[PDB]
RNA sequence: GCAAGGCUAAAACUCAAAGGAAUUGACGGGGGCCCGCACAAGCGGCGGAGCAUGUGGAUUAAUUCGAUGCAACGCGAAGAACCUUACCUGGGUUUGACAUGCACAGGACGCGUCUAGAGAUAGGCGUUCCCUUGUGGCCUGUGUGCAGGUGGUGCAUGGCUGUCGUCAGCUCGUGUCGUGAGAUGUUGGGUUAAGUCCCGCAACGAGCGCAACCCUUGUCUCAUGUUGCCAGCACGUAAUGGUGGGGACUCGUGAGAGACUGCCGGGGUCAACUCGGAGGAAGGUGGGGAUGACGUCAAGUCAUCAUGCCCCUUAUGUCCAGGGCUUCACACAUGCUACAAUGGCCGGUACAAAGGGCUGCGAUGCCGCGAGGUUAAGCGAAUCCUUAAAAGCCGGUCUCAGUUCGGAUCGGGGUCUGCAACUCGACCCCGUGAAGUCGGAGUCGCUAGUAAUCGCAGAUCAGCAACGCUGCGGUGAAUACGUUCC
């Protein structure tokens, strides 16, 4: 805006695995206000999640977050007669945002049959830096290492 | 409008089916309530107007 | 055109309704009866400057309050007019009428009445900023006035092309829900069309 | 709609209200019964007396 | 003068101007500052399919007229089978469907039959009240003025409306400055959502706008107790607050209390005001509505109405029957349902709000696969009906296929409304099972109870092309660094 910063919403503990970052990604899969629905499928998979290494879920969870958050974005900016992009440092709680969308984003589009069984396959490969979303990960970073040169221009 | 066609809606049709409302200030054949017996138009200047009771302007 | 009516939006407020019944089941046909008085009255009075007309009615007896600048014209001879359109208001509704006519106080500080009379000079050929400045003059004559505005548009002395002219003096705060505003509109049957005269009056806030 | 031609989108709301009170219960007494109907109600007030 | 060219220097002809300084505005790919879903950051779309609806063009006997960049195009139209209807073909009519005024002659009218598609024409009949005793009303005849016209001009107009823009502006009185148009006030310093306010000054005031006053929602108090509520009494049958009854709780609706930078801390000329607290249902405009200054666009409307001119009067008036307004090589626009597994289908079960009802709402029972039929209780309604909300939840099945996705088109059989459903109504049953596998260049809305998705109701209305429009509640997000760019 114009008039600077807005204040950014308070997500409560959610309550059957005791951790915000459980609930920011229902709300990510949620779709058309179905929210009880939303939370059958991100409570299904990481119930699938456990059945499949033994291990705690949201453990698990945060292992795939790490290999996912992008340290460097690429933002566009034009100067003259040409274009180019700044590599920008991403504040921390953009890359939980950029993160979670790129789980959630790339298992809906992924080679399973329902969404459950789709999103607990991309997390569990993510937190062994396989899946698709690790590889927008690094596709981001050697996009944005591979201009320096420009990285004098920061607004 | 037509004030043959205001006389006409006023009486018995054949057909009873085939009659139809006009507006009781100025003949119209659209927009006519049937709560005031007025189109949208003559409704509304009599509305304004306090020239019939209870009603008045809507906020909510 | 960009401002609403005055009237109806204090309506509730400020200002109070004209016509005063009950009709669950026969509205509509109060209604039709309501805009057939009302035609009566506006032609064929209009020398004596009907202020306004209030119809109210109970139960087979409606009783009509029009008020006037002039009491003793419309009754003339001892009620040869009077109850002429008496005659006339009863072989329309087909019921017994209660009749008064009134009076007005102060018609130069009651729109319709001043409003009327600008386009009775103007339907004279009279010079119209001369016809505004009397009535805005002898307005703020009149005691409990703080404001007044009068706007007259039309072909305005004959000319081609038609304009606007408006004058005022005082304060008209149309914005103001709490404001007393009175408000008339007539129109002047020149022989060049039509001339719509307005008036704004102010009369304080509220009692 | 507000104009008399093609300006679909400017629109009044108009309401009508309609106040209903005072449901009581009275004793029918004769000699009340003769009183509760002598009293002129105003224009704008309906009664039943069911 | 080597040349390029320099110097001296006319006229015919043509125009009624060409100029100079300053003024107010508008504009700039000038400058400063500032805002807005303007961009960014996000979320869901449109442009592709099929259908619905409007429009262009075409067609037609007619496809009535109006709207045409934003600000025309699910607009006038809140309901085109007849009616509506203004259009076309054909059949009638002509002081007329309607109003009065003047002149000669006396019941209008009503029911029923026949003819005709109807309009109307006729065989009939019932018939003059009123003092048609003069005098009243009325009637057609007969004319006369006239009536009538959705015929023209919105670029003669009133009215009403859009629009820039809900942008923060637009002006005036007196004074002063300038020959003058004009200027000042309204500039400058801050600050505000705001020409909001403070401080300065040849300005001092004032008005219309802004804010406030009104409605709605958010908390509480007092009054209130039915048709609404059920804490504790008694009945509870049938568990249907059903009953006696209770004034506690909700609710209904009257009257009020409450939010003001009022209090605290820091900053600021001690000012305006700003940042952060405390208390409170709520905190700096709490949320939303109502509200459109001076004017712009010769904007829209002569088809709501009104109106000045102009035209028609054996017709451009008016009645009626059929037809058209619904056509279809195409093009655009706004929507709906889709392309499925965050889904389809089947069984079970939960939770709303605001509305409508007498030419009605139809509970219950009964018959039908079903739309519906029938019977009839209760109810002008906080009472009865509308009224089962749908998403949701739980269980089962399908298993990624042009399919148990989709539901167009077509075949058959029906119901209801209405004089009448062919042109051209909706709904139901059975059969049929098209395109479509997420959409090119492009483009739209949205900053919070919003977007996205899910139902319900109303107006107009016999029925309905209702997927529209105006409302109502359910579930309920993601983002906003920022001001460089559009
Ligand atoms: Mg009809
Ligand atoms: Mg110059
Ligand atoms: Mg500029
Ligand atoms: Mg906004
Ligand atoms: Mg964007
Ligand atoms: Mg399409
Ligand atoms: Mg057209
Ligand atoms: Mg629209
Ligand atoms: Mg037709
Ligand atoms: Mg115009
Ligand atoms: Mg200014
Ligand atoms: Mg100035
Ligand atoms: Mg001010
Ligand atoms: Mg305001
Ligand atoms: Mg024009
Ligand atoms: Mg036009
Ligand atoms: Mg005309
Ligand atoms: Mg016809
Ligand atoms: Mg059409
Ligand atoms: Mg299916
Ligand atoms: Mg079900
Ligand atoms: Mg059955
Ligand atoms: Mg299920
Ligand atoms: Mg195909
Ligand atoms: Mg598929
Ligand atoms: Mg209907
Ligand atoms: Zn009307």
């Amino acid at each position: 805006p114009r008039k600077g910063p807005a204040p950014k919403r308070p997500l409560v503990n959610d309550p059957v695995y005791g951790s915000q970052l459980v609930t920011q990604l229902v709300n990510k899969v949620l779709l058309k206000g179905k929210k009880s629905l939303a939370e059958r499928i991100v409570y299904g998979a990481l119930e699938q999640a456990r059945d499949k290494t033994g291990t705690d879920p949201v453990i698990t969870l945060k292992r795939a977050l790490d290999n996912v958050k992008p340290a460097l974005e690429v933002r566009s900016r034009r100067v003259g007669g040409a274009t180019y992009q700044v590599p920008v440092e991403v504040r921390p709680d953009r890359s939980t945002t950029l993160a979670l969308r790129w789980l959630v984003g790339y298992s809906r589009q992924r080679r399973e049959k329902t969404m459950i069984e789709r999103l607990a396959n991309e997390i569990l490969d993510a937190s062994n830096g396989l899946g698709a979303s690790v590889k927008r990960r690094e596709d981001t970073h050697k996009m944005a290492e591979a201009n320096r040169a420009f990285a004098h221009y920061r607004w | 409008a037509k004030k043959a066609l205001v006389n006409k809606a006023a009486g018995k049709p054949r057909f009873a089916v085939r009659a139809y409302t006009r507006c009781s200030k100025c003949g119209r054949p659209r927009a006519v309530y049937r709560k005031f017996g007025l189109c949208r138009i003559c409704l509304r200047e009599m509305a304004h107007a306090g020239e019939l009771p209870g009603v008045q302007k809507s906020s909510w | 055109g960009q401002k609403i009516n005055p009237h109806g939006f204090r309506l509730g407020i400020t200002t109070d309704w004209k016509s005063r019944w009950y009709a669950d089941k026969q509205y509509a046909e109060y209604v039709k009866e309501d805009v057939a008085i009302r035609r009566l009255l506006s032609s064929g009075l209009e020398r004596a400057g009907i202020a306004d007309v209030e119809i109210e009615r109970t139960r087979d007896r409606v009783r009509v309050d029009i008020h006037t600048a002039r009491p003793g014209i419309v009754i003339g001879r001892r009620g040869t007019e009077a109850d002429r359109i008496r005659a006339d208001l009863e072989k329309l509704t087909g019921k017994q009428v209660q009749l008064n006519i009134l009076e007005v106080k102060n018609p130069e500080s009651q729109a319709q009445l001043v409003a009327q009379g600008v386009a009775e000079q103007l339907s004279n050929r009279v010079a119209f900023r001369r016809a505004m400045r009397k009535a805005i003059q002898s307005a703020m004559r009149q005691p409990n006035v703080k404001g007044i505005r009068v706007q007259c548009s039309g072909r305005l002395g004959g000319a081609e092309m038609s304009r606007s002219e408006f004058y005022r003096e005082g304060r008209v705060p149309l914005h103001t829900l709490r404001a007393d505003i009175d408000y008339g509109l007539y129109e002047a049957k020149t022989t060049f069309g039509r001339i719509g005269v307005k008036v704004w009056i102010y009369k304080g806030d509220i009692v | 709609i507000r104009s008399p031609h093609k300006y679909k989108d400017s629109r009044e709301h108009f309401e009508m209200r309609t106040h209903k009170r005072l449901i009581d219960i009275i004793d029918p007494t004769p000699k009340t019964v003769d009183a509760l109907m002598r009293i002129d109600l105003p224009a704008s007030v309906d009664v039943n007396i069911q």
